[PDB]
């Protein structure tokens, strides 16, 4: 499962 | 970097992370941290991004060099160099927090985020951990999360994306760390419903960013489900 | 890394390729090369495997920070600073060669991959020279990739893949360095052919790699003309 | 224009 990306993109 | 000036060092973790020289980007980071000034909304996604990137791509070597073990020394010997490494970054960062960025932040905004940050890097020890503190790291983490919890539910409107992104956090680490992965899907479905919910009261801009997170929590519900 | 076994340290090159740590890779590496032993193939293989990443990733680097210093004295030191790195990593390649790898290597296909590699790392040097020892320096990678070219045309056929990296980076070296793009084409265009009439001679594996290599000849010719 | 990789691929 994925966890929140450092950046919007 | 206690020679160089504040700015200084923002401006260059601004450039690391442009260049993709994210080992610099952190280092850049903690030398503005060190300055014992509060970092501002942007000097704290600067702060995340280069530390979320480094570990990163330590979680995945570990992943690639714990598959190979399970399958002489060498690879034991390796993957814990590894490790040691990955659990190194996490100290510092938690360390960063402790000393003293959470005790310092009294807007919802910054501590829920600084809150956010200490479950992570407890969360990725967590991922590494067999020993005798393996339970203590698991609730540190929980523990970090569930104050942040407390406080984005009291302060931020459902649509807000550090709120939404703890979220979402906070579920991949019911499910992945904690072993409770109907708490996960729970958490992620009234997390997802709720900002719907709220999605009216938005502008275009911020109407993007409620619903790309939205979009991260549908997308592990689809994965768990 | 002089405690450890030389087989240790090829063992755990690997391991650090499949987990995609290039640092590490050129540390076992030159830990390898340091044991005074002379390379097999494949090790000669993982050594220029390892540089070759970080030294590449140094070089987008400095190539994002330069177009933005072109477009305070932050954007320069910082470029400065990845710079010296880039010639740190560089020097120590050229160090591990000129102590004492080229001088021990008597068979062609060793002889010949070290001194594309002297090559290659003036290269990458010049690529950032603008001092007194700039022409210095360009005269040093044609040097050994001169070097390089006439012992490949004497002992390898034109298919070899080694004869056709060396001719493909040499191309490169005179086009982007030497500013003599007719002779980066002229080289480029006769290697191809020469290669092409050899074809005849090998078996599938090795028109595979022969072929490879040819498009990459292919590539360059097509951008350059 | 491009010089040789590491790996084939
Ligand atoms: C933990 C967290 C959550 C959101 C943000 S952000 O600044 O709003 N942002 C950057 C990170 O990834 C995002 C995806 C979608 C929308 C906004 C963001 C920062 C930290
Ligand atoms: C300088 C050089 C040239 C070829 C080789 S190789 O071992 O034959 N090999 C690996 C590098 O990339 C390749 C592309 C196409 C065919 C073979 C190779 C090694 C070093
Ligand atoms: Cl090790
Ligand atoms: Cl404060
Ligand atoms: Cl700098
Ligand atoms: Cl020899
Ligand atoms: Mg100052
Ligand atoms: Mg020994």
């Amino acid at each position: 499962a994925g966890s929140i990306p450092g950046r919007r993109s | 970097m206690g020679s160089m000036e504040r700015a200084s060092l923002i401006q260059k973790a601004k450039l690391a992370e442009q260049a993709e020289r994210y080992e610099d980007m952190a280092a850049f980071m903690k030398g503005a941290v060190e300055k014992g000034e509060e970092l501002s909304c942007e000097e704290r996604n600067l702060l995340s991004v280069a530390y979320k990137n480094v570990v990163g791509g330590q979680r995945a070597a570990w992943r690639v060099l714990s598959s190979i073990e399970q399958k002489g020394p060498e690879v034991r010997e390796y993957r814990e160099k590894v490790e040691t490494e990955l659990q190194g970054v996490c100290d510092t960062v938690l360390g960063l927090l402790d000393s003293h960025l959470i005790k310092e932040a009294g807007d919802a905004e910054s501590r829920v985020f600084y809150l956010k940050m200490k479950g992570d890097y407890y969360r990725y020890l967590a991922e590494v951990a067999t020993g005798d503190d393996k339970k203590r790291i698991i609730d540190s983490a929980r523990s970090a999360y569930q104050e942040a919890m407390d406080i984005s539910k009291k302060e931020m409107p459902p649509t807000n994306p550090i709120r939404l992104g703890l979220a979402l956090n906070f579920s991949v680490f019911h499910y992945e760390i904690a072993n409770s992965p109907e708490e996960a899907i729970s958490l992620a479905k009234t997390t997802f419903d709720e900002a719907m919910a709220d999605l009216h009261t938005l502008s275009e801009d911020s109407y993007k960013d409620s619903t790309l997170i939205m979009q991260l929590l549908r997308d592990n519900l689809t994965l768990w489900t």
